[PDB]
């Protein structure tokens, strides 16, 4: 889930 | 123990990311009801290669999907909870939530739905060749719009449809629980203080959701087997990611 992750960050 | 003023906190607390997030303004979906496509411009999405229709409605849920992560993330108690749990819960719920927002640009009087641009009927997407899809999901539009959701209960309904404690695979499902129970309370306060309670039975049964989104992706495998070149090529990562298997 790679994209989904760094979307989730900041 | 979510006391009276937490929990009018979290109503306001939910309204707001949603107002935040909504995508389009709801006035503009409704002033926009009038403006139809024509039959020549029916025509010419029925004579839409299957590629191009299902490239283009990926590229349009995806962006639908992208407000839905950042509700998520603004969403009260939601990056609290440990980032698999995170996951879980917008892998399964983001298409739920995006099925639900749905409604509000769907006109149950002509049952169309306002598509890039102007107002449809399902036989827009046919070249789709997932029609019996497309039907469950205007279906679903017009049992939701008989509801007639104000914005604020669409918020609120949207966090419980997303802070579901019975997802397979979440780590820490207590903190959910909580979580969903203090989004109960914060929905049955706000629907006992408009007189709107009657509702809670009315809402979409069990399955219906998971049904519609196990379709979605049965349909795009489909789709995949018969063009795979195109979703390699062009499709948003994030809606393969989602919905590709
Ligand atoms: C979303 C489910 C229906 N959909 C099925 C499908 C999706 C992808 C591949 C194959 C089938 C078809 C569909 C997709 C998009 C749209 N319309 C729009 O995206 C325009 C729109 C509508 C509502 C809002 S909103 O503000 O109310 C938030 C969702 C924002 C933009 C229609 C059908
Ligand atoms: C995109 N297509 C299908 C070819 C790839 S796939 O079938 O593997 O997905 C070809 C094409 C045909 C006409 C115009 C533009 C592109």
């Amino acid at each position: 889930h790679k994209i989904l992750h760094r979307l989730l960050q900041d | 123990y979510a006391s009276l003023t937490e929990i009018e906190h979290l109503v306001q607390s939910v309204c707001k990311s949603y107002r935040e997030t909504c995508q389009l303004r709801l006035e503009d979906l409704l002033r926009q009801r009038s403006n139809i496509f024509s039959r020549e411009e029916v025509t010419g999405y029925q004579r839409k290669s299957m590629w191009e229709m299902w490239e283009r409605c990926a590229h349009h849920l995806t962006e639908a999907i992208q407000y839905v992560v950042e509700f998520a993330k603004r969403l009260s108690g939601f990056m609290e909870l440990c980032q698999n749990d995170q996951i879980v819960l917008l892998k399964a719920g983001a298409m739920e939530v995006v099925l639900v927002r749905m409604c509000r640009a769907y006109n149950a009087d002509n049952r169309t739905v306002f598509f890039e641009g102007k107002y449809g009927g399902m036989e827009l997407f046919r070249a789709l060749g997932c029609s019996e899809l497309i039907s469950s999901i205007f279906d679903f539009s017009h049992s939701l719009s008989a509801l007639h959701f104000s914005e604020d209960e669409i918020a609120l309904y949207t966090a419980l449809v997303l802070i579901n404690a019975h997802r397979p695979g979440l780590q820490e499902k207590r903190k959910v629980e909580q979580l969903q129970y203090n989004l109960e309370l914060a929905f049955h306060h706000h629907l006992c203080k408009t007189h709107r309670q009657s509702i809670l039975a009315k809402l979409p049964p069990k399955g219906k959701l998971r049904s519609l989104c196990s379709q979605h992706v049965e349909r795009l495998q489909i789709f995949q087997h018969l063009h795979p070149i195109v979703v390699q090529a062009a499709f948003p990562p994030l809606y393969k990611e989602l919905f590709s298997t």
